[PDB]
């Protein structure tokens, strides 16, 4: 493969009538094209629109008009989707996607949630548990447990990597639980004797932070 | 005066809407009525025109002239009704007017509304359906299938998509007009070209196997333009297979402002979990449980109390019971 679609952000919460602009970077990229699907729930992922890179030209799918969806040319490998005169039925997942031979890559999508209703954006407040003796002395493993509790929309990607390497560790997480304007989530990492003492990384992602995720250094 | 056009409707491509317009104000008989149509704007077509009174001249355009029928109701209302040959193009918004002198021309038709809202999808004739959804034990082997309508199966592409929130979508295996694809070891597919049905076979199941399987068909002009088309899907839980019954490991921590009680490694997941105070529940628990790589389950019961507090994390099973307490 090779493909790597990056979306930031995670998500974009906007009350009716107004727009949005969902990012799409694509390193190395094989096709000329990249095609926006979009993920509503009860209903099959569909493409909306397919964008030329090289002509710059958006082809909306039969059923979506240009005046609704297009595509344009972010940085000088962005490719950025806008949605415009945004009404609740828009919501959904949006996934951009291109072919690689006979496979098809998608990144992780951008949900955009389109409101009635007034809301806040409250970023996440992290409380963390570090690992207690009794649990390496009678499992030889340690817990660490990270709580983000108060945070609007409940929209959050979080993961843990270990100090150099650049793959994030396989770690348990929690439904995001809540209602209104605050939802939680609760994640939690085991590692053993020989990964303990060895200093950890947080992240978390939130549309209240921008692009850039959120960093925690844990020892 | 006030005219309010009132019809239009989300459907679908060979479907059929009759729009409907009260007019009030004005003497419904001696005027004409007509229907407009515009694409998402402006540049509104006459489409259809009906006579005065029930008038015996309803002419319409060359864009509906045999799927349209015009009519009024004297009580307030002109009608207007597509017939099942709606497509998607002749969507968008429909008008009202009413016709309403030799050295000053006027407006043929005037008094416009709000106009109303038709919009007709078009209808797939891919169409796919997914089967064999459910929760399964690890271990075992998932087989999914799919039935497949409307478009030549034996030289179609068609692929398996794990479709997880929060994840990409990702590429399982596929077929196409020539031998096995990705189809070795865990991840299988096959297919039955007399029933027109492609399979799914996953061996060894594991927790990272669980989510939204599609199965979809590459639609186009062979090129990168092409685009996948996607059923519905069926949704496929994993949980650990059954073994010996483990008690958990209960633990305890604290935040200064919170408290997490540590639950680990038993089997079954039945169990209940309580922090109290002083004998009292505290303020605030909520419970998450998930299914560890393992085999055996974990959960966490976190709540919220001061430090300097006493707090008890009781956890009830099986028969046994547990009893974590830190005093003041
Ligand atoms: C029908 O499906 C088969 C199986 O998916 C296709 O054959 C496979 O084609 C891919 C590329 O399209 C081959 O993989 C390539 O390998 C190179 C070298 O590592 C890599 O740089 C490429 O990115 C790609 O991964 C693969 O070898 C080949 N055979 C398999 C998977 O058994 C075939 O193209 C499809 N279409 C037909 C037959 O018309
Ligand atoms: C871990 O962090 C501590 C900070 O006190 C630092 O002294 C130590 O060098 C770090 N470990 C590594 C491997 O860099
Ligand atoms: C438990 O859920 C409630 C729901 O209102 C929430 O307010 C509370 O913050 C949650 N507990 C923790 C420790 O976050």
């Amino acid at each position: 493969t090779g493909v790597a679609l990056e979306q930031r952000p995670i998500s974009i919460t906007r009350n009716a009538k107004q727009s949005a602009s969902l990012n799409c970077k694509i390193l190395n990229p094989v096709s000329d094209y990249v095609h926006w699907y979009r993920s509503q729930e009860g209903r099959a992922p569909e493409r909306l629109l397919v964008y030329s890179r090289s002509k710059s030209e958006s082809v909306p799918d039969p059923g979506f008009s240009a005046d609704k969806v297009r595509a344009y040319k972010g940085a000088d490998d962005t490719c950025r989707l806008i949605v415009s005169d945004l009404q609740v039925s828009d919501s959904g997942v949006y996934h951009c996607a291109s072919w690689d031979g006979r496979v098809k890559v998608f990144g992780e999508g951008t949900r955009l949630i389109v409101t009635e209703s007034a809301f806040k954006k409250k970023p996440p407040k992290p409380i963390f548990f570090l690992p207690t003796s009794e649990e390496i002395k009678q499992k030889q493993s340690g817990t660490y447990i990270c709580l983000l509790e108060d945070f609007f929309p409940n929209v959050v990607k979080t993961y843990w990597k270990e100090d150099g390497n650049s793959q994030p560790l396989d770690a348990q997480f929690g439904p995001i639980t809540g209602g209104g304007n605050s939802y939680s989530q609760v994640s939690w990492l085991t590692v053993k004797e020989d990964v303990l003492r060895k200093n950890l990384t947080y992240f978390y992602q939130h549309e209240d932070l921008g692009m850039e995720p959120k960093a925690f250094s844990i020892s | 005066v006030k005219l309010l056009e009132s019809g239009g409707k989300v459907t679908h491509e060979g479907q059929s809407v009759t729009l409907t317009c009260k007019a009030s104000g004005f003497n419904f008989k001696d005027y004409d009525m007509s229907w407009h149509w515009s694409p998402s704007g402006s540049n509104r077509q006459l489409v259809a025109s009906i006579s005065s009174k029930t008038g015996s001249k309803t002419e319409y355009k060359p864009r509906i002239q045999g799927r349209a029928y015009i009519t009024r109701n004297n009580e307030a209302n002109t009608v207007s009704l597509t017939l099942i040959q709606l497509r998607k193009e002749d969507s968008g918004i429909y008008y009202c007017a009413k016709l309403e002198s030799r050295y000053i021309i006027r407006e043929q038709w005037g008094n416009f509304g709000p106009g109303t809202k038709l919009t007709v999808l078009p209808l797939e004739k891919t169409l796919l359906t997914e089967s064999g959804g459910g929760t399964y034990q690890a271990g075992k082997t998932l087989s999914l299938k799919c039935q497949t309508s409307g478009f030549q199966f034996k030289t179609s592409q068609l692929d398996w998509y794990l479709w997880t929130p929060g994840h990409a979508p990702l590429w399982l295996t596929g077929l196409n007009s020539s031998s096995t694809d990705a189809t070795e070891g865990r991840i299988t597919s096959s297919r039955e070209d007399n029933k027109n049905q492609i399979f799914l076979q996953i061996e060894d199941l594991g927790l990272r196997d669980s989510g939204q399987y599609h199965c979809a068909r590459r639609v186009g002009n062979g090129d990168d333009t092409d685009k996948l088309v996607f059923g519905l899907g069926t949704r496929v839980i994993v949980e650990p297979r059954p073994q010996a019954p483990l008690s958990p490991s209960v633990f305890l921590v604290r935040d200064q402002n919170a408290v997490a009680c540590l639950i680990r490694n038993f089997y079954p997941k039945e169990l209940h979990v309580s922090l109290t105070s002083s004998g009292t529940l505290i303020s605030a628990q909520n419970l998450t449980l998930a299914p560890m790589a393992t085999g055996t389950y974990s959960a966490i019961h976190i709540g919220r109390v001061g430090e300097n507090d006493a707090i008890t994390c009781s956890v009830k099973h099986l028969e046994k019971e547990i009893h974590m307490s830190h005093q003041a």
